[PDB]
């Protein structure tokens, strides 16, 4: 599964619903601690929509037991997130992924 | 073809220009999308804060240089003016 | 020789073979930049019909036959076992002779270099061997930079094995260059080659030299110097409280850096030790640190997370006491009176210890040393001074 | 006090002192000494607050300095400090300070703050260093601490063979001191290591069997101290990339460690870890039986495993007491400390023990799964030594503190961000400024053509491979560089 460790407490009460886009600031980090993507270098907020299937699951039900505004650590297995062919040219094959996501908004 | 009654020749590149040109295509290169159509087009850069970075270190560029300074930014006049210059020639050829 | 017969009643011409090797090669020499324009196209034209003559004529596959001859054995020494001492000290410099040869051979003519795709899969086979890795790469770049159907024919295995010399024969620009060689020939991009070597090369962030931008980060410390010592007088126990007045989580795309401790100095020495002096390092990067970044404890650049009552990064009106034990080493850290579940036991304590603060921009912190120099929010635990 | 300043060729040596070899002409006003391959009179000597200007002239190769604006001068009536050199690569500013000195450069950027210049320096038409620039000069400092760096060629004390394995023999590194037993040879322990580390893994778990070699992951190498060395000073064991500690005598008790105690709710000690840098035992000590190296150097063998991180030390066939237990994701780099006592000291060996991986298997990625040892050329003997330089940053964080009450205490504000691209070995498991490649000339071309591989790759609109190159190479790294 996923574990998600607070960094910075939210509301606590809006959680994200069924069909809600989720706008999250988000920084990929290699178990190994090596960034690979970060939404903030390109100072754009990244959205995307609960339950169909854009973005890969460990995010998804990362965000999902997130809360409006709270700032969480996302680590997610290999089987979760690109299981074994891996992103070519960006992960290997079998990594586990630690993602920084704060949830700024829901809408 | 002229701006006014006086024929005088308006400043190249402005105006108003209506031949077709390409259109503009760029994506967001983000890693968590599992999507694949991401792949076509360019990933996106900030073109306005490109340009006006460009523009500021160009005229940067011909302050110093009109000193013949010993220390151009690199270590050569070719490496102050050439990459500098190649980025503005590339920007302008977009057409931004 | 291979087939046994003694030394002596085989005949082994072998200085007579690096002469002439030696001539060839000044014969193949390439023209000189600095001759005039007409002398210059002369002589390229004088190459390249010498050139073609030695392809026309086969030349180039009896230096292949005396290469592939010559690497049957292992090392000079062995090669002198077999032969004789003077071929022995001799082999090293016939291969690296016949590799130039070849190179010199097939340098600009698109011909033979189009007629040595044949033998290009036999040319990398011997790549990993250290006696021949510097000319198999030339020929290798020489063929790839002429050679269209080079690039047809070179395969995965091939590229794979290309990029495996940099894990095993560490750093090399030339190798580098091959492969850049590989993805464009002619204007004419080779997708398959860029994909495969992007999959190979990029993602394992092992061989290639990493970049990332990192936040300034500086320390901050009082006059004050603290240390233990066999019939000294100075009190063992210590404690210090720090104010966050403001912080700014990112005030760039990189998360601002906020943490306090202790930090011990190398020696007696007032400068601290084991730690650069600029840089992005901070409190807890080194072994001569102790740090608290109100979620992980620091210590040698590697944090592990520590339990505690609303667990939270360094907000604004976050109050940090520390405490500094030195008759058991240990360091123990209270956050807003409640406290933390971690503490630095049996550190070194040969050095004088002080406290200190780490941080990037976008801070507003306020020390509280006690006395005239700003009261403390909460009660110093017994014993502490 | 005991200052210099002068001009220096490009080949100074940080660790040596100015004027001791011909790399640097320097004037000593503390003893009144022009130090340049040795030191002669000249000039008098300086009080606190005195100026002086360094004044070259590369046309006809004559330099003198001034002090306070007067010409100092030799016992003759010569201004020349120096009389005739050679162009060579060039010359560059330098000072030296002594212990407790204080000095201040002035490259003559603005020429009001030159004080001396007006009365000399400007009617003779010299110029100020700094005059036609525009940017302030990068000044480089000696570094101060010590990293260790690949043994040369040319070291007048330090000698490495690499001597290939055969059938019956493993890979093995050699190390042998050139200059013992003469004179004027240093004896002082030398700190030694291998380039490569070994990584552990990122989870701990909760005729030798060829299943057994595949799935194991533990990686063996052994050290032979040869015949009379002291076994004594050599310690034999793994550290890593944060050591940096250079003490002429070195013991295992006075090694770097910590033991942090993460403990539950109530204060019951869960977890206890003991972090160091060094895991190292000594050979003397681990010499139980005694005369069993005079007959056969001392072999001392360590096992590390990579899967459970456990430390062990194989001592002649027996087992030895001692043993560490590392974190995981620990890179463990071998290495061995030595004081030379005989011209032969110590003997890298890359062999492997029944049932375990060599070396090089868990060094290098390709060679996973071969039990055959080997010793590739990346793989080579690395000494920790101190002539090396550090570059200064043009700009430091901009820091305002003040004590705002008795009350309030001290506040300390940063509100500027600065930032720096950050180049990182991984071999090394180092980083430096990417700035430093201006000097460091190696890695300056190989990251010159590897910039020209990522724009090969993604030549001709290969827009998935951009996309792949985004992570590599970030927004905020284009408009930094």
């Amino acid at each position: 599964g996923v574990e998600i460790e607070t960094i910075s407490p939210g509301d606590g009460r809006t959680f994200p619903k069924k069909g809600q886009t989720c706008v999250v600031h988000y920084t990929g980090m290699l178990q190994n601690g090596k960034k690979f993507d970060s939404s903030r270098d390109r100072n754009k907020p990244f959205k995307f929509r609960i339950g169909k299937q854009e973005v890969i699951k460990g995010f998804e039900e990362g965000a999902a037991q997130m809360s409006l505004g709270q700032r969480a650590k996302l680590t997610c297995t290999p089987d979760v997130a690109y299981g074994a062919t891996g992103h070519p040219g960006v992960i290997p094959p079998n990594a586990t992924l630690i993602f920084d996501v704060e949830l700024l908004n829901l809408e | 073809l002229f701006p006014d009654e006086n024929k005088k020749h308006g400043l190249p590149g402005i105006g108003l220009s209506t031949s077709l040109r390409p259109r503009m295509q760029f994506s967001s290169p983000s890693f968590v999308s599992i999507s694949n159509e991401c792949y076509q087009y360019s990933p996106e850069f900030p073109l306005d804060i490109l340009k006006s970075k460009t523009i500021q270190m160009l005229t940067e560029a011909v302050k110093e240089g009109s000193l013949h300074a010993r220390d151009p930014v690199g270590g050569t006049t070719e490496f102050l003016f050439v990459p500098l210059i190649k980025l503005f020639y590339t920007l302008l050829i977009m057409g931004i | 020789l291979s087939k046994k017969a003694k030394a002596s009643t085989v005949d082994l011409p072998i200085e007579s073979v690096s002469l002439s090797l030696q001539d060839l090669i000044g014969y193949f020499h390439p023209p000189d930049e600095h001759l005039e324009h007409e002398d210059k196209q002369n002589r390229l034209r004088a190459l390249k019909n010498r050139q073609n003559l030695f392809q026309e004529e086969g030349m180039i596959n009896l230096v292949l036959e005396c290469i592939d001859r010559l690497h049957v054995y292992s090392s000079a020494a062995h090669f002198a076992d077999v032969a004789g001492r003077e071929a022995g000290e001799s082999w090293k410099s016939i291969l690296n002779s016949l590799y130039e040869l070849l190179a010199a051979l097939i340098r600009g003519n698109r011909k033979n270099c189009a007629q040595f795709s044949g033998s290009l899969d036999w040319l990398i086979s011997r790549l990993e061997r250290l006696e021949a890795s510097s000319g198999i790469l030339e020929v290798l770049h020489c063929v790839l930079v002429e050679s269209p159907e080079a690039l047809n024919i070179i395969k995965e295995g091939h590229i794979k094995s290309i990029i495996s010399l940099l894990d095993k024969h560490g750093r090399n620009h030339k190798v580098l260059d091959v492969l850049c060689s590989l993805c464009v020939c002619h204007g004419v991009a080779v997708r398959s080659n860029q994909h495969l070597i992007c999959d190979n090369l990029l993602p394992g962030r092992d061989l290639l030299l990493q970049t990332r931008l990192v936040n300034h980060v500086s320390s901050m410390r009082p006059n004050i110097f603290l240390g233990v010592s066999e019939g000294s007088a100075q009190y063992k126990k210590w404690y210090y409280e720090l104010m966050v007045d403001h912080t700014e989580p990112f005030v760039t795309a990189e998360a601002t850096h906020l943490r306090v401790g202790w930090a011990s100095t190398e020696g007696y020495s007032p400068y601290p030790g084991g730690g650069e002096e600029w840089g992005g390092n901070g409190v807890g990067d080194d072994l001569f640190s102790y740090g608290f970044d109100g979620l992980h404890l620091w210590s040698g650049c590697i944090a592990r997370t520590v339990s505690s009552p609303n667990q939270h990064l360094l907000r604004t009106d976050d109050v940090i006491s520390c405490c500094l034990d030195l008759s058991a080493p240990s360091i123990s850290f209270r956050i807003n009176g409640q406290p933390v579940q971690g503490m630095f036991e049996n550190f070194n304590i040969d050095g004088l210890f002080f406290p200190v603060v780490s941080f990037s921009a976008g801070i507003k912190v306020r020390f509280l040393l006690g006395g005239r120099h700003g009261e403390f929010k909460f009660l110093p635990p017994p014993g502490y001074a | 006090g005991d200052m210099r300043v002068g001009w220096s060729r490009p080949g100074c040596q940080p660790d040596q002192e100015l004027g001791s070899d011909e790399r640097a002409f320097a004037f000593d006003g503390f003893k009144a000494q022009r130090w340049h391959q040795g030191n002669e009179h000249y000039g008098r000597s300086w009080q606190a607050g005195d100026v002086v200007g360094c004044m070259v002239d590369m046309n006809e190769h004559t330099m003198m300095f001034t002090l306070n604006g007067e010409i100092l001068l030799d016992d003759s009536g010569s201004e020349l400090a120096f009389k005739d050199f050679d162009v060579g690569d060039g010359f560059i500013p330098v000072c030296s300070l002594g212990v407790a000195q204080v000095g201040r450069m002035n490259f003559g950027k603005d020429v009001s703050t030159l004080k001396y210049f007006t009365i000399c320096g400007l009617q003779e038409g010299y110029e100020p260093f700094a005059v036609n620039t525009n940017r302030d000069i990068t000044m480089w400092l000696s570094k101060r601490l010590p990293q260790f760096l690949q043994v040369p060629s040319n070291h007048e004390h330090i000698e490495v063979t690499r001597i290939d394995g055969t059938i019956d023999s493993s890979p093995c590194l050699k190390v042998t001191q050139k200059s013992f037993g003469s004179q004027n040879s240093n004896t002082d322990i030398m700190f030694y290591r291998l380039s490569m580390p070994i990584e552990c893994a990122e989870v701990f778990s909760k005729r030798d069997d060829y299943d057994f070699l595949m799935q194991t992951s533990t990686y063996y190498y052994s050290v032979r101290i040869f015949p009379g060395q002291e076994p004594a000073n050599v310690w034999v064991g793994w550290i890593t990339s944060d050591f940096h500690q250079y003490d002429t005598g070195f013991d295992l008790d006075r090694v770097r460690t910590v033991t942090v105690t993460l403990g539950d709710e109530k204060g019951k000690v869960h977890e206890s870890i003991k972090r160091s840098n060094c895991y190292m035992v000594c050979a003397g000590e681990s010499m139980s039986p005694g005369q069993g190296r005079n007959n056969n150097g001392l072999e001392i063998g360590c096992v590390v495993d990579a899967a459970s991180g456990l430390l062990t030390f194989i001592a002649n066939g027996k087992e030895l007491s001692t043993y560490y237990q590392v974190e995981p994701s620990t890179k463990l780099f071998p290495a061995v400390f030595a004081q030379a006592t005989s011209p032969n000291v110590f003997q890298f060996e890359l062999g492997r023990i029944k049932n375990v991986m060599p070396l090089s298997a868990g060094l290098f990625k390709s060679e996973h799964k071969n039990p055959v040892p080997q010793c590739p050329p990346r793989l080579h003997v690395q000494f920790l030594s101190h002539v090396l330089w550090s570059r200064m940053p043009n700009q430091f964080l901009k820091v305002d503190v003040s004590r705002i009450s008795e009350r309030q205490g001290w506040l300390v504000q940063c509100l500027d961000p600065l930032q720096f691209m950050s180049l990182h070995i991984p071999e090394e498991n180092r980083s430096v400024d990417i700035l430093e490649l201006t000097e460091q000339e190696e890695l300056l071309k190989f990251h010159y053509h590897t910039l020209r591989l990522y724009s090969a790759v993604c030549a001709l609109g290969n827009h998935r491979v951009a996309h792949a190159l985004c992570s590599h190479v970030d927004e905020p790294q284009l408009l930094y560089a």
